[PDB]
């Protein structure tokens, strides 16, 4: 589709998302799941409850900030779609998933369950007609420039050295390994 | 008045009433606190509007 092609860096620790031509993510806030910790008294509080980036970091304190992507692996997924939805909230989006191109990004040794569901976000709930689920080493080559190397990455539940070959790994020769800083 | 003058047992000159001589907070501005008014219409009227 005629539109900026979305990129999702889908960090670990800390998630992130664009477009292309930048170099930068044009929006870039954690992985996380903040639920509330408190009940509403005052007319002033707000609603929703689950919430992510200012108010998040702000009252970090007054949400119980929960982490989906175990081992590198999402089990909010309900949760994290909300989360693309506040992406594609007037912050950071402001558009739809049928309107912008969408492009997912993959660390080695995924399960299929994994990429199935969220192509079933993808194509059901939200409705990209122009995505596919790409991988995240052969993405650092395309920085570097390099052909024949070997990425690791360093995020909070993966660990994974991925030799490759002109962007064209031995999806054999990887080694992937879900734990970090965490 | 006309009681004093019926009764014979009655004094005079007598000035029945005799009285004697007769002649005719701080730390809001307390430095250390920031002391608040609040002009309760508008901020009632503004946070009004909350409907929770
Ligand atoms: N300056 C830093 N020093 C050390 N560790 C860092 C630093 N910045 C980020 N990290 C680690 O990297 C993680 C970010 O995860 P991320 O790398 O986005 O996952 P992925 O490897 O999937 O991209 C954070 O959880 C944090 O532990």
């Amino acid at each position: 589709i005629a539109n900026q092609p979305v990129v999702i860096d889908n960090g670990s620790g800390v998630i992130k998302a664009g477009f292309a031509g930048d170099q930068i993510p044009k929006y870039c806030f954690p992985n996380y799941v903040g639920r509330p910790k408190h009940v509403r008294v005052m007319a002033g509080a707000l609603e929703g409850d689950i919430f992510i980036g200012p108010k998040a970091e702000e009252h970090r304190g007054l949400l119980s900030i929960r982490y989906p992507m175990e081992h590198g692996i999402v089990k909010d997924w309900n949760d994290m779609e909300r989360i693309w939805q506040y992406v594609y909230s007037k912050d950071q989006l402001q558009t739809f998933s049928e309107e912008h191109p969408v492009l997912l990004t993959e660390a080695p040794l995924n399960p299929r369950k994994n990429r199935e569901r969220a192509a079933e976000v993808f194509f059901e709930t939200f409705n990209v007609p122009a995505l596919f689920i790409s991988m995240q080493a052969v993405l650092s080559l395309y920085a570097t420039g390099r052909t024949t190397g070997v990425v690791l990455d360093s995020g909070d539940g993966v660990t994974h050295a991925v030799p490759i070959y002109e962007g064209f790994a031995m999806p054999h020769s990887i080694m992937r390994i879900d734990i970090a800083g965490r | 008045d006309p009681k004093y003058a019926d009764l014979p047992g009655i004094a005079r000159n007598e000035p029945d009433v005799y009285e004697t001589s007769d002649l005719p907070q701080e730390e809001l501005t307390s430095t250390s606190v920031e002391h608040i008014i609040v002009n309760p219409n508008a901020a009632y009227d503004k946070f009004k509007d909350k409907r929770v």
